[PDB]
């Protein structure tokens, strides 16, 4: 079945500038009736998808004239001539020429801003959680930009990849940065069998990782 | 034109999902529009499921076909979807989408109207109140001009919880992170960042309400 490959997956833009998004199909999506059912949808935060463009290049009624689509065969592009705040969201291309109908992975159109280093904070399990026999170590990585970041947990100096719940906010309304929370959950017995706990963040704003650590005994 | 999805909200694994899409402002019969069901797993993209045409012809996503049944009741202006033996991977927003077209050009068709969606959460959990834990800094990290505190809201079901700081009086410098479902329960966290001279000199308390369990707890953040 048809793979729809969108490029890029993240598109930072300045307001008032043009945006363009590419969608490539794995095979021709010209239908047997000769129509090409290539559509573009926008999904804003907390909203359902809305149709922008159909049959490659027809703008759907009520869509601003800033939006346009082009392409043929397996190569398609959506253009936004001048991005406005209300255009930010996730754009999906979609083919409905062959079953199963298939979407692209989505392109997040976001507001470009200056690089910002994360403020990283590590939190031992609370006394109260330890009375329960679970123990969670929490690391917040706040107000960073760009969104690209890696977080690593180290227990007694060795990387730990199981026990982990990460969650992220969207671009902030005051400063256009992102934030992230990572929670590493162990049993109380396992927490107390180990001694150093480290959250390490890798981000383009520093050649070296940001390391926040504590020793359980201290 | 409006589309409205309804569903159970929550199911246990192995149960049958029954969805309904109710249409208005136009007639399924007269318009001869097709209707699809589309879903979106939390923080993931869109997946097409099934389509039904005006004459009851049906198409399915091959990977879920054995578990899917699409139908309709043209007299009630409703389309239905059933999915048997749901499990964790079926937790998603389910959308109804009309495949409309202009006037007479039935070949020039597209998903012009979408419902608001109905959310499905699959869990074996009973209603469970959260454990709310105050997160004070490590016995050291109150040098520098600012201090960051947190609150961990762990092991609840179902959504939502309401979290505030100082009953909402502390609202700037807050990040409250989306809940994540893991092992049948939800966990959420929030951070608040203040000046180093604000805390611990002043009281900062996490307030967590869980409507489903009728619970409201406060957790003061205290120095370790």
């Amino acid at each position: 079945d048809v793979l729809m490959t969108q490029t890029p997956l993240s598109l930072p833009v300045n307001l008032g500038e043009q945006a363009s998004i590419s969608c490539r199909s794995s095979q021709s999506i010209v239908h047997s009736n000769g129509h090409t059912y290539l559509e573009w949808y926008l999904q804003r935060p907390g909203q359902s998808p809305k149709l922008l463009i159909y049959q490659v290049s027809t703008r759907f009624s009520g869509v601003p004239d800033r939006f346009s689509g082009s392409g043929s065969g397996t190569d398609f592009t959506l253009r936004i001539s001048r991005v406005e705040a209300e255009d930010l969201g996730v754009y999906y291309c979609f083919q409905a020429s062959l079953v199963p109908l298939t979407f692209g992975a989505g392109t997040k159109l976001e507001l470009k801003r200056a690089d910002a280093a994360p403020t990283v904070s590590i939190f031992p399990p609370s006394s109260e959680q330890l009375t329960s026999g679970g123990a969670s170590v929490v690391c917040f990585l706040n107000n960073f930009y760009p969104k690209d970041i890696n977080v690593k947990w180290k227990i007694d100096g060795s990387e730990r990849q199981n026990g982990v719940l990460n969650s992220w906010t969207d671009q902030d309304s005051k400063d256009s940065t992102y934030s992230m929370s990572s929670t590493l959950t162990l049993t109380k017995d396992e927490y107390e069998r180990h001694n150093s706990y480290t959250c390490e963040a890798t981000h383009k704003t520093s050649t070296s990782p940001i390391v926040k650590s504590f020793n359980r005994n201290e | 034109v409006t589309l409205k999805e309804s569903g159970p909200g929550l199911l246990k694994p192995s149960q049958t999902l029954s969805l309904t899409c109710s249409f208005s402002g136009f007639s399924i019969r007269t318009s001869k529009v097709g209707v699809s069901w589309i879903r979106q797993p939390s923080g993931k993209g869109l997946e097409w499921l099934a389509h039904i045409y005006w004459d009851d012809d049906k198409r399915y996503n091959p990977s879920l076909e054995s578990r899917l049944t699409i139908s309709k009741d043209t007299s009630r202006d409703m389309v239905f979807m059933k999915i048997t033996s749901v499990d964790t991977a079926d937790t998603a927003t389910y959308y109804c989408a009309r495949r409309g077209f202009y006037g007479r050009k039935y070949e020039v068709n597209h998903f012009d109207y979408w419902g608001q969606g109905t959310t499905l959460t699959v869990s074996s959990a009973k209603t469970t109140a959260p454990s709310v834990y105050p997160l004070a800094p490590v016995c050291g990290d109150t040098t520098g001009s600012s201090v960051t505190l947190g609150c961990l809201v762990k092991g609840y079901f179902p959504e939502p919880v309401t979290l505030t700081w100082n009953s909402g009086s502390l609202s700037s410098g807050v990040h409250t992170f989306p809940a994540v479902l893991q092992s049948d329960l939800y966990t959420l966290s929030s951070s608040v960042t203040v000046t180093s001279s604000t805390w611990p000199s002043e009281s900062i308390t996490c307030n967590v309400a869980h409507p489903a369990s009728s619970t409201k707890v406060d957790k003061k953040i205290v120095p370790r």
